[PDB]
């Protein structure tokens, strides 16, 4: 108690009420957490945080499908630049349909 | 005597009635000999049904109930 | 230090201010801030 | 119009402006 | 500008004209 | 001229092409 | 220049004749 | 407003507070 009434982490303290224990590690595998207390079901999770994020068990079952972190932060700039990219598709589709289209005709013939 | 399944909302309002009675009914010697009966537990006022084989719903709300008084209440229920 | 997130599981996705704030500002400014701010992006990660 | 008229005033519109035009370009093409 | 002035300026213009809009675009956002 | 039936395309302008492609599809 | 004659040529002119088209619609586009 | 201080701002958020931005670009764009 003393303690989380003045850290970093303070409004855990109605979540630590009673008996209570603590998974903890190094590497975010929220996944092998959660496919071992699928494995018991009268067992419950309360949540807590996860890289110094703090969020319930609603929050980790979806946040368990991550793929790495670099990738997603190209695919940020993928996104960000998506709006410029579909402005240029618009452009350049449609040479390329009238293109595609006399192929379609020559394969036809 | 067949089935039980309790939710209780630690990111609302904390109750410690049915939690206290989640760790009453997970324990081995209890969970081996009702070997019929399955527990399942919920997170998300509190709720407590229990569906006896018998036709009957068992719905409590441990929101205003003693640690021991819900297991009292159940016992009488279970016993018969 | 209350860090005071995750409102409510059961409510329209709140935006809590530090982390949507910025959600707000990207769409307002216009392209030619937006180039600037890819191609610094780019020069730091790839 | 003018070609580099036309490529300032979409730097200048907003992101959901852009979103915008593209929606109706499609339905006009 | 306006969001239908913009785009009926671009069906009017040529197809020529619109690969010029392609990569003054493209320098300026890349 | 092989080159001006290719400029005829290059030269026709987007609203017209939506009867272009169009027309194609239909026949 | 006409819709209706680029529509009918696309269709009329043979196979070989239309596989020299693409070839410089790509530089040109 | 400041180059600088939005990029640097991106890279320090975590990969779940990545995530969050990514799906909410999707949901407000489309």
């Amino acid at each position: 108690k003393p303690f989380l009434e003045d850290s970093k982490y303070q409004n855990l303290l109605p979540l630590f009420v009673g008996h209570n224990m603590l998974l903890v590690s190094e590497e975010p595998k929220v996944k092998e957490m959660v496919r071992i207390l699928r494995t018991v079901p009268f067992l419950p999770l309360l949540g807590g945080c996860i890289d110094d994020t703090i969020l319930s068990r609603q929050g980790f079952i979806n946040y368990s499908k991550l793929p790495s972190l670099p990738l997603v932060q190209g695919e940020l700039v993928g996104g960000l630049t998506c709006l410029t990219a579909q402005t240029h598709s618009l452009l350049q589709h449609q040479p390329l349909q009238l293109t595609t289209l006399l192929d379609q005709y020559i394969r036809e013939q | 005597v067949k089935q039980v399944r309790v939710q209780f909302c630690p990111f609302e309002k904390n109750v410690e009635s049915t939690r206290t009675f989640l760790q009453t009914v997970s324990s081995e010697k209890v969970r081996s000999t009702n070997l019929n009966c399955s527990v399942i537990a919920d997170v998300r006022e509190p709720c407590v049904d229990v569906l006896f084989g018998d036709g009957h719903r068992l719905i409590m709300r441990g929101a205003h109930l003693t640690a021991l008084e819900m297991l009292t209440a159940f016992a009488s229920h279970i016993r018969a | 230090e209350a860090l005071a997130g995750a409102p409510l599981d059961n409510a329209p996705k709140e935006y809590p201010p530090k982390i949507q704030q910025l959600v707000q500002d990207i769409a307002s400014l216009t392209l030619l801030e937006i180039s600037d701010l890819n191609e610094l992006l780019k020069k730091t990660l790839k």
